[PDB]
């Protein structure tokens, strides 16, 4: 409110060009109204930059309003990835970390644990985008994959099917970033189908662990959140400090204050947002502040909270650098004092087979759906797999045969010697196998 | 220019009738102000309830972000047409914005159908500070891995300036960055030399139109073609649109814009495909225009802007098609006779 705005200028002015300071702004519930009472502040106050903490529930007028005449602002509350980039908002600015710095937690949580595998629930929002791009590129610096990187749809019902193709997959680990909304329909399906305990372990954002923890979290989810996130909301005085440090910094000339009537854009606009990213407030205050990449500062500490004992607790923070977990044991949703696995076995391999003569014989089946058994030539039972491919090239769809001879042999005897459960499966077309172009693309 | 094409419109452009809507020419220029052209349209959206105004601009970016978000928060397409003030503007959030510009994949995809026509091969990806131009490296690296496109690698980056552009060479050069930074670019350049001609340079962006001797810029087709030309194309996409939603109940308004997001609801999935005044104009969820025309323009010793070349159809058609690169235009360059002799030379 103004109150707090007066108490944080006021000190900025005390802590030490002509008459600095600020003139706090009102929101408004339609943006219209919005944009043009900004227009009229930044036309009268004619300040350098704009801070906004709008908790709606919008920072969208007021940075597409510093967009016109580039005049920086500097944006407190929201974390969204569409912030990040300075193609659209190139004159926002913020301090707290964008939601791709969970992901950059996320990996080193995940390299932390010896873990190496995952199931990338991301909803198709832009910033689950970022967020699954983000992680992909930091896996692949690391030479890693990330398995399925199966896609979500915002406000959708019925989202098993997602489910049901990630539990059929080996890995057992699932890494969530989605919306309230989103998180509560997923964990309310994942608790119907049992894939909340057991093996599984379930690592989510903020916005997640707070949505799902209102409704339906189970007590098995490792929920991270920002060390000083409410802090944030009310943290001006950092913001009012490294904006006076920035133009303290710093051949300039005052911004624009006609908002009737404008077309040029502020010379030392630009000057004035690349000093601002060399500015280094290291005042300690809320923890080091640091601008990185553009847009964003990446110096802010990250907690992890879990459920046990249906509460959130803290299991420890992250330095910066590398986790620092030393709170109580963690309780996984299985119970277990233990990190449960993230990988688990699938004794089910499928087996492809071509047609080779001398190695793989083909045969159709009888009409039980056996084919005849033979004897060998010293006389002993022939083992033959009863394998499934193309009749022709007929049905041309599956028909099952039953396949026999020197590469069979073999597999029969790996699958004793190390515990299979094979299911041949003969090429869906008669080939072996080459690199061959098309569109442009060899591979 | 902005009385000037207020006046060009209104007289002009209201006689004008390319085409259903209850009144098509029924539009008006108004006038920089965001704050008073924000509260005109807000005037005209209750009052006209019109289905969509076309919007002329003339400064060479800041516009098109509000307009965007104007758009959005009345519910209403505004289509953008006059290149300038509304370049692309890759990301959008739900809103109808269907801008006219080009966007950067498919001025690289050209140039690089150009550079393989005339076998230029040998290649550099210069560029500025980052105005957020990974995308564009990203974009020039998929189509770099391919057959015969791959060249020299090259890098992003005053006397220091100077030296880093001259280390790399290659003669060609592609050039990525703002007019304001662009400018120092161009100094350094001609201050190493590389701007005469035995270099060719292609600026691609949202430049649109010490110049080097060999310079190629693709911008959007018709970029010459008058107002009167491009207020018609406006007028008619609207009227495609309105004969595109005219397919089911056509009796669906914006309840009035919202003066006094909430509807959440965008306008792409009917307006999809349109056909006028030949071309290919046909829009995409992103805002811009699916395969649209290009022209490749030159710049010669006179400081004129000439069409070399024009995309269409994914089909390139250009004059002076010169067989041979010219290649020590700057050796490493041999003109090689031979003939025919069936057991030495075999031609197929
Ligand atoms: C900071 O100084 C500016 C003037 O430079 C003050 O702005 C005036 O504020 C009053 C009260 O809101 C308005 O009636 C005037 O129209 C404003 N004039 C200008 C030039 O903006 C501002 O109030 C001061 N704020 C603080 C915190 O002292
Ligand atoms: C965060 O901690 C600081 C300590 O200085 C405190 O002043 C601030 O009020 C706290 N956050 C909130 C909003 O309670
Ligand atoms: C914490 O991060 C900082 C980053 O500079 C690093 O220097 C420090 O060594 C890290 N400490 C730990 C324990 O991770
Ligand atoms: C391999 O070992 C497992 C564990 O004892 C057993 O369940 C399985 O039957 C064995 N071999 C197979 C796959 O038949």
């Amino acid at each position: 409110h103004e109150q707090m705005f007066r108490e944080a200028v006021n000190q900025a002015n005390k802590r030490h060009k002509i008459q600095l300071n600020a003139t706090s702004v009102t929101h408004k519930p339609n943006a219209i109204q919005m944009a043009l009472s900004v227009c009229e502040d930044l036309i009268s106050s004619q300040v350098y930059a704009i801070l906004v903490s709008h908790p709606p529930t919008t920072p969208t007028p007021v940075s597409y309003t510093a967009g016109f005449y580039r005049i920086p602002v500097l944006g407190l509350t929201t974390r969204m990835s569409i912030y990040s980039d300075k193609s659209i908002h190139l004159s926002f600015l913020r301090t707290v970390p964008p939601y791709s710095h969970q992901s950059s937690v996320w990996f080193e949580m995940m390299r932390v644990y010896s873990w190496n595998h995952i199931i990338l629930l991301v909803s198709d929002d832009h910033e689950g985008r970022a967020a699954q791009k983000r992680l992909e590129t930091l896996l692949e610096e690391r030479e890693s994959k990330a398995e399925k990187v199966l896609q979500f749809d915002p406000g959708t019902k019925n989202v098993t099917a997602l489910l049901m193709e990630a539990k059929e997959l080996e890995a057992r680990v699932i890494i969530l970033s989605a919306s309230e909304d989103d998180a509560a329909t997923v964990y309310r399906a994942a608790a119907m189908l049992n894939m909340t305990g057991s093996g599984y372990v379930w690592l989510v954002g903020e916005r997640e662990i707070s949505g799902n923890a209102l409704r339906y979290a189970p007590d098995g989810i490792l929920g991270l959140q920002l060390i000083n996130g409410k802090n944030e909301s009310a943290h001006i005085s950092d913001a009012v400090g490294v904006v006076a440090q920035a133009v303290h910094e710093l051949n300039i000339t005052d911004p624009p204050r006609g908002c009737v009537g404008n077309t040029n854009i502020w010379k030392t606009g630009p000057l004035f947002k690349r000093v601002l990213m060399s500015s280094k407030y290291a005042d300690g205050v809320t923890g080091r502040v640091e601008f990185n990449e553009d847009g964003d500062r990446k110096f802010a500490n990250y907690s992890i909270m879990n459920l046990q004992n249906r509460k959130l607790v803290q299991v420890g923070i992250y330095n910066g650098t590398h986790v620092i977990p030393n709170d109580r044991k963690i309780i996984w949703p299985g119970g277990e004092t233990e990190k449960p696995r993230g990988y688990q076995m699938s004794t089910r391999l499928k087996i492809v087979t071509i047609h080779q003569e001398p190695f793989v014989y083909v045969k159709p089946t009888l009409s039980d759906g056996t084919c005849k058994e033979e004897f060998t030539v010293n006389g002993d039972p022939v083992k033959k797999v009863i394998c499934t491919g193309p009749n022709d090239t007929s049905p041309r769809h599956t028909v099952p045969q039953c396949c026999y001879g020197f590469c069979i042999d073999l597999l029969i005897k790996l699958a004793r010697t190390m515990n299979f459960t094979y299911e041949v499966h003969l090429v869906a077309d008669g080939k072996f196998g080459t690199q061959e172009r098309v569109n442009n693309s060899n591979k | 220019p902005a009385y000037a094409a207020e006046a060009a419109r209104l007289g002009p452009a209201v006689a004008a009738a390319v085409r259903g809507l209850d009144v098509r020419p029924v539009a008006l220029v108004l006038n920089s102000d965001p704050r008073s052209l924000v509260l005109q349209l807000c005037d005209l959206l209750s009052g006209l309830r019109v289905h969509g105004v076309v919007f002329e601009d003339d400064s060479r970016p800041a516009v098109a972000p509000i307009l965007d978000f104007l758009s959005a928060q009345t519910s209403l397409p505004i289509v953008a047409v006059h290149g300038g003030a509304a370049l692309v503007l890759t990301p959008k959030e739900g809103s109808t914005f269907l801008q006219l510009g080009s966007s950067t994949e498919q001025q690289l995809q050209v140039i690089f159908e150009v550079l393989e026509e005339y076998d230029w091969t040998s290649f550099v990806a210069v560029t500025t500070r980052a105005p957020g131009h990974r995308a564009f490296l990203s974009y020039i690296e998929v189509l770099t891995d391919g057959s015969l496109v791959g060249w020299e690698h090259r890098g992003a980056l005053e006397a220091v300036l100077s030296a880093q552009l001259r280390s790399v060479s290659a003669q060609i050069r592609l050039l990525f960055c703002a007019r304001e930074e662009a400018e120092p670019v161009f100094r350094a350049a001609e201050e190493a030399g590389l701007t005469g001609s035995g270099y060719v340079w292609f600026m691609v962006g949202p430049q649109l139109a010490p110049l080097p001797a060999g310079l190629f810029a693709v911008r959007s087709a018709g970029w010459r073609d008058d107002l009167a030309r491009r207020v018609a194309a406006g007028v008619a996409v609207v009227a495609r649109g309105a004969q595109a939603l005219l397919r089911d109940y056509g009796f669906l308004p914006e309840l009035g814009h919202d003066c006094r997001t909430h509807r959440g609801e965008s306008l792409h999935r009917y307006f999809m495909n349109i056909t006028w005044d030949n071309r290919d104009y046909s829009f995409n969820e992103d805002g811009f225009l699916v395969n649209p025309s290009l022209v490749v323009i030159s710049l010669t010793r006179d400081r004129t802007w000439e069409v070399v070349g024009s995309w269409e159809q994914q089909t390139l058609r250009l004059k002076y098609p010169l067989w041979s690169r010219y290649g020590r235009f700057l050796t490493q360059h041999l003109t090689v006779a031979t003939l025919e002799e069936r057991p030495f030379v075999i031609v197929e």
